[PDB]
């Protein structure tokens, strides 16, 4: 098994969202998250590629090229015009493989764009992103003093030790406009410089390889007829918008950049009590600016637990 | 927490297919016939009736499980150990048992 | 049980074996779009981290101090234990001194 | 989106002319449950809408 | 009282004497970075307010 970066192109999938706020096809489609970490941090898939060149150009990795696929083939572009935001802007961490590590602010549903130079293309997903923070009281922004105790998060390194995912080749790629019924029979185009296979199941099941040849077949009409752009050269992530070839066969793997670690994270002494005295008892006079968490529970038979959260 | 599977599905151009098993957790599979599926270089193939197409679903543990996870303990016969420290004519030891 | 805590089970972290039940039943495909609707229950996981109760740290008796690597509790006391000493008698000292 | 106020804004090339009036904005969805975003797959009902 | 109203007195809106009790107690230097960490209680003005 691998973890390189030349085998692997990237694919065209369906947004729920578009920038027309109509669902449809965007090569920036992407199916899951994880925000797990406790800085609030979150790492995002995508069919696309960035971090590297163009999947197939010459260099393998350039960081400053963002790898998509749109009309026939792959193309290039400057990574700096992608943005992301759930509520507003999100500043970058890292970014690797298909993967995008970043921080944003609370929020109901995240999404990503990005401006071709002439266009807004864009994908937004729904999810539930809040911001939750380790220890006994919820607090704002981390304070300079506290005390420092374990904590989880991403880190930023591109490197990485966790996780798996599956690679192999794809299904065939059918395009409308190799077909034509112009002619009073099929008229195809592989078009020029190309390998094309096409498909009829007129009479029954008629196949033919044409390559930079237009050609025809007795069933005159061209809809039932299929025809590939296929090219079988590039392994693929699985995707469910994306149809499995018949060979359904595990070919590769790669591996999840920016996986999950141990670290030390400080977090705020709140004001400490004023401790009163009281017959068989104790009177107590607690103080805060932020709902914080406090308990206490017997030494003795009857544990007596109790727990309660403190606003002011 | 788990990370659910959606492969690619198993589309059969005018023909026919079935629902078969595996050994994965919570694996399902399902048919149907009859469907016309589309895609931006157009229809990859229709036919009204022996189109169908299969799809299948199992599940797995999600990658940073490996810090998230909890264990179920099974738990028995609680044993003691206790440390203490005796002194006799300014003899000390310290002793665990 | 689906929706219940300990929906997915594994002898160990990365164990090839899994299994569950979540109650996946799948969809039919939707108008004119290749994709595959799909319908499952919210983990177990979630679900009783979000009503998991109280640590017992906070709730056992005797002011226990709990540790998970040995599964053990420290500085927990209640009840009497009788011991037997045995000591030398050079220790000892002779009444006259 | 939702919010409680609307406003209209244009630049002359050298200041900025707009005007702001109040309105409650909601994002009101017909059905039962009152979704976020259109799914890809549901159910065809009755709708009413404003064309382009 | 910390915490109460009147926490803080003066006999002119303007007056350089001046007297308060709120509770204040420094805390210890942090890691590494000069400052003051401090703590005190919320104004009894706000809070009869
Ligand atoms: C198509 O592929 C065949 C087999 O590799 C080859 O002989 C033929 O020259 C190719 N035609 C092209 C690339 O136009
Ligand atoms: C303990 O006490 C005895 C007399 O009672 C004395 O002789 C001896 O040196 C003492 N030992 C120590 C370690 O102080």
């Amino acid at each position: 098994i691998t973890d390189d970066f030349t085998l692997t192109s990237p694919y065209l999938g369906f947004c729920p969202y578009c920038r027309h706020s109509a669902p449809c096809f965007s090569p920036i489609k992407i199916e899951n998250v994880w925000d797990e970490s406790d800085d609030g941090s979150i790492r995002i898939q995508v069919s696309a590629q960035f971090g590297y060149n163009q999947a197939g150009t010459a260099d393998v990795t350039k960081f400053r090229y963002m790898s998509y696929d749109h009309d026939h083939d792959i193309k290039e572009d400057s990574m700096e015009k992608l943005a992301i935001s759930t509520s507003g802007p999100c500043r970058r961490l890292g970014h690797k493989g298909y993967f995008l590590l970043a921080q944003c602010p609370p929020g109901d549903s995240v999404t990503v764009s990005i401006t071709s130079g002439a266009s807004e293309n864009s994908c937004t997903v729904e999810k539930k992103i809040r911001r939750k923070f380790v220890g006994r009281e919820e607090y704002l922004f981390p304070p300079v003093h506290g005390k420092l105790v374990k904590c989880h998060v991403y880190d930023h390194l591109k490197e990485t030790s966790a996780g798996y995912i599956t690679m192999h080749r794809p299904g065939p790629h059918a395009y409308k406009s190799y077909l034509e019924e112009a002619s009073g029979e099929v008229y195809i185009k592989p078009p020029s410089g190309k390998n094309v296979t096409y498909e009829c199941k007129c009479g029954d099941y008629s196949t033919g390889i044409v390559s930079t040849r237009t050609k025809m077949n007795g069933c005159t009409k061209a809809k039932q007829c299929i025809a590939y752009k296929r090219d079988q050269t590039k392994w693929v992530f699985n995707s469910p918008d994306l149809i499995r070839h018949t060979d359904h066969s595990v070919q590769g793997k790669l591996h999840i950049p920016f996986r999950l670690t141990p670290t030390v994270c400080p977090v705020p002494l709140a004001h400490t009590p004023t401790v009163t005295k009281w017959f068989k008892g104790i009177t107590l006079h607690l103080t805060a600016t932020r709902p914080t968490l406090l308990t206490t529970r017997k030494l003795g038979l009857r544990a007596d637990a109790t727990a309660e959260w403190i606003t002011g | 927490k788990f990370h659910t599977v959606v492969p690619s599905p198993q589309v059969k151009c005018c023909g026919s297919l079935e629902c078969k098993a595996s050994s994965k957790a919570d694996y399902t599979c399902r048919v149907f016939g009859g469907v016309y599926p589309f895609m931006w270089g157009g229809a990859q193939c229709f036919c009204d009736s022996e189109n169908t197409q299969l799809s299948e679903a199992y599940v797995e543990f999600a990658p940073d499980c490996t810090i998230d996870h909890a264990v179920a303990l099974k738990v028995h016969t609680a044993a003691l150990k206790v440390g203490l420290r005796i002194v006799y004519g300014n003899t000390t030891a310290r002793l665990d048992t | 049980n689906p929706g219940a805590f300990g929906d997915i089970q594994a002898s160990s972290l990365d164990a090839t074996d899994i299994v569950a039940r979540t109650d996946i039943r799948l969809l039919k495909p939707s108008v004119k779009n290749i994709h595959v609707p799909y319908t499952q229950a919210v983990s177990g996981y979630e679900m009783w981290k979000n009503n998991s109760g109280r640590p017992l740290q906070e709730t056992a008796p005797f002011g226990c101090k709990i540790e998970v690597e040995p599964l053990r509790a420290t500085n927990c006391a209640y009840g009497h234990i009788p011991i037997s000493i045995d000591i030398p008698d050079a220790a000892f000292v002779r009444s006259s001194e």
